[PDB]
């Protein structure tokens, strides 16, 4: 018989971005914080959608 | 919001600890009635526990097992060793360098120092430690300890503990992976719980949860005082929770 | 067999934990034979 | 002042570049 | 007239002038449209000519 | 619909103003940051 | 603060009772289940100890499903009872026998008048027999000595195993000694279980060995009794003392589960 033989190869590639000015619009909100209690210390999880 | 609880330490027992906080501390009504109530060191344990090899054992005895073999080691080494006799509770608190050792020892929570400038890590020392761990961790593995003896000969032969540390918070698969590298144990626990026809033996291990700690921040290092140097694991944002009691075999 | 026939129970019903929790601590009629 | 609202912005304040 | 038969005379009256508007559109891309048919049925090509 | 005239037999599409259906992806963004316990008590509790 | 339960005495409050109870401020509280409404016949392991067929396993059964509260005032004929939550430091009282050391682990079992008779405040046949609050281990090793009571009790017929069920009988800890009951169907039904479990680990897994509908009736038989006997073990340990108020009245302690 015969053989074949396949492979991926993966390539760190700088990818350019062009766009239309104002191409898609972003509506976000007024961030709300979350206080997370632990004893030793407090984090706070920002978080805006 | 942390419960700590001011002890009763003999200043013969306060050393090591109040040279560099962080251990923990079982308690236990032992055999003989004048000194029958003791707290105890988790350095202090590992002399009893076969696993820390005989060098550093006798290290940590020259440290102060002077007071392990007047009377408390014959009462853990010399006197067989139970997972009932010793109970955990936690990583110490106010280093208390006064006339009698009062160390207020923590209950829950992140054993720290007070005005929450310096954080307690505990000191687990090496040969308890590392040999249980599972994988590659991240943030949040918890602590379990874990005596585990094997048959020898006296019904127990010798007795040993371990401190696993792993994120497989669940008992039954904890046991499991337990059961996966104790073979040995289970293969001479098996015989002589097959030699015990009548007589007994008592079975081999048990598991109980310790906490968690930052486990990113982890890493080993080294303390040295009286009788040298003494290689340990540094636990840093240890929080506290003393589990049940859970024997496996 | 002809009695579970006889009987209606077509076979034994199992032991129950929830049994044994009553034998550990003691719409529809019953009846009193007279 | 509500319902001429409802006409100004939610028809659309310009009648071009779009029509709500 | 509470602003609901503005709002729907407003909207017969845009489609309307919608459907108006994109016939215009229509009307003028299909003079251009059917001009240049023309003049390529009528233009011989270039090596012929 | 920009749609453009014809007199060949190709029937111009009648659907002036082609119904269109499009949503607004959402994608919340998360940031922690810490203040010890320390620092919350000399905010406070403030001695001498 | 908390989740709190109030109890309606049906009886005419006796003055010396009342007294018990404002001395008592501080107990432990037997409880069914968490509805607002209590009544006497409610509260207390009275609702154990009324049926004296009953013994030692369905006690602990009981008092595993049934919930333990912390007693915190009373009001008239109004008994207030703060249901304790995991993780809360709380005011409790050492009504059982055994003293108590600091940072020990502490667990609810009924108690037994097996020698350490001690009641309580009882009027119209109804007690508030509080249950013993007992060390972890002590409290396993108070059943493990009750299943052996059970087991070796049958052989009262022959002189060395009666030797040895008066050997036993006995459970000495930390400066308060306690004399055990004898089982001579609670219990018996245990020890059904344990030797079933018994006969049946030499009768059930030889063909097993080797390798490794009658063996589902057998292992049937094995497993459920297994779990019959395991659900009485786990001794659920109610508190875990900061620091034990000297005299051993009271302690301040963490509320586990």
């Amino acid at each position: 018989f015969a053989l074949t033989v396949v492979r991926t190869d993966t390539f760190e590639t700088d990818t350019l971005l062009y766009s239309t000015k104002a191409s898609t619009a972003v509506i976000i909100n007024t961030p709300i914080v979350t206080k997370e209690d632990r004893d030793i210390n407090t984090v706070f999880h920002v978080s805006q959608n | 919001q942390a419960i700590t609880a001011r002890f009763f330490v003999r200043e013969s027992l306060g050393e090591v600890e109040q040279k560099n906080l962080g251990v923990l501390m079982f308690r236990l009504d032992t055999g003989i009635e004048m000194p029958s109530t003791v707290l105890v060191s988790l350095f202090f344990l590992s002399m009893v526990a076969e696993n820390v090899s005989a060098a550093t054992k006798n290290t940590l005895a020259a440290i102060y097992g002077r007071e392990g073999e007047a009377i408390r080691t014959w009462l853990r080494d010399g006197a067989w060793r139970l997972h009932r006799v010793v109970h955990p509770l936690g990583c110490t608190n106010s280093i208390t360098p006064g006339a009698t050792c009062l160390i207020t020892c923590s209950m829950r929570g992140h054993s720290y120092n007070m005005l929450k400038t310096e954080i307690y890590p505990l000191l687990v020392p090496k040969e308890i430690y590392l040999d249980l761990d599972g994988e590659s961790t991240d943030e949040i593995r918890f602590v379990y300890f874990v005596i585990t003896y094997d048959y020898n000969s006296d019904r127990q032969g010798r007795p040993s503990a371990f401190v696993v540390v792993s994120r497989i918070t669940h008992r039954h698969t904890l046991i499991n992976v337990l059961r996966y590298r104790f073979r040995v144990s289970r293969f001479h626990f098996l015989n002589n719980s097959i030699s015990g026809y009548g007589p007994s033996t008592g079975c081999l291990g048990t598991l109980q949860r310790l906490g968690w700690f930052c486990s990113r921040d982890s890493r080993s290092g080294i303390v040295a005082s009286r009788a040298g140097q003494l290689s340990v694991v540094k636990l840093e944002k240890f929080y506290v929770d003393v589990g049940p009691l859970v024997e496996f075999a | 067999a002809w009695v579970r026939q006889a009987t209606g129970a077509r076979r034994t019903e199992v032991l129950d934990s929830e049994a044994i929790s009553i034998l550990t601590f003691g719409r529809a009629t019953c009846e009193v034979i007279l | 002042e509500e319902m001429f609202n409802n006409f100004r912005l939610y028809y659309g304040d310009d009648p071009e570049r779009y029509n709500l | 007239d509470t602003l609901l038969d503005k709002l729907l005379n407003a909207d017969a009256v845009n489609t309307v002038l919608r459907a108006v508007k994109n016939t215009a559109d229509a009307m003028e891309r299909g003079l251009i449209d059917t001009f240049l048919r023309v003049l390529l049925r009528h233009a011989p090509p270039c090596f012929v000519l | 619909v920009p749609r453009v005239a014809t007199g060949a037999g190709i029937p111009t599409s009648r659907q002036t103003t082609v119904m269109v259906s499009k949503y607004s992806e959402k994608s919340p963004i998360t940031i922690p940051f810490e203040i010890s316990a320390a620092c919350l008590t000399h905010l406070k509790e403030t001695f001498e | 603060m908390e989740t709190t339960v109030l109890v309606t005495f049906e009886q005419r409050l006796t003055t010396g009772d009342v007294g018990k109870l404002s001395r008592l401020i501080g107990a432990v509280i037997p409880i069914p289940y968490r509805h607002h409404l209590l009544g006497s016949s409610q509260v207390g392991l009275d609702a154990v100890v009324k049926d004296k067929t009953r013994d030692y396993s369905r006690m602990r059964a009981r008092m595993r499903e049934m919930t333990l509260t912390i007693m915190r005032r009373v009001e008239g004929n109004q008994m207030i009872l703060g249901v304790p939550t995991h993780g809360q430091c709380y005011t409790i009282r050492n009504t059982g026998p055994v003293s108590w050391e600091k940072g020990d682990v502490l667990t609810t079992l009924p108690p037994v008048f097996s020698g350490e008779v001690t009641g309580l405040v009882s009027v119209s046949d109804w007690d508030l027999v509080l249950p013993w609050i007992v060390p972890m281990a002590l409290a396993t090793e108070i059943n493990q000595r009750m299943m052996m009571l059970a087991l070796l009790s049958l052989d009262r017929s022959h002189e060395e195993v009666r030797a040895a069920t008066a050997q036993l009988r006995v459970v000495r800890y930390r400066d308060a000694t306690l004399t055990l009951p004898e089982i001579t169907i609670d219990m018996r039904n245990v020890c059904i279980s344990l030797s079933m479990i018994a006969n049946l680990s030499s009768e059930v897994t030889l063909a097993y060995v080797r390798k490794l509908t009658e063996e589902l009736n057998k292992l049937t038989a094995l497993f459920v009794m297994i779990r019959q006997i395991t659900d009485v073990i786990s001794e659920q340990p109610a508190f875990l003392v900061c620091d034990v108020s000297p005299d051993d009245k009271s302690a301040l302690c963490i509320y586990k589960g």
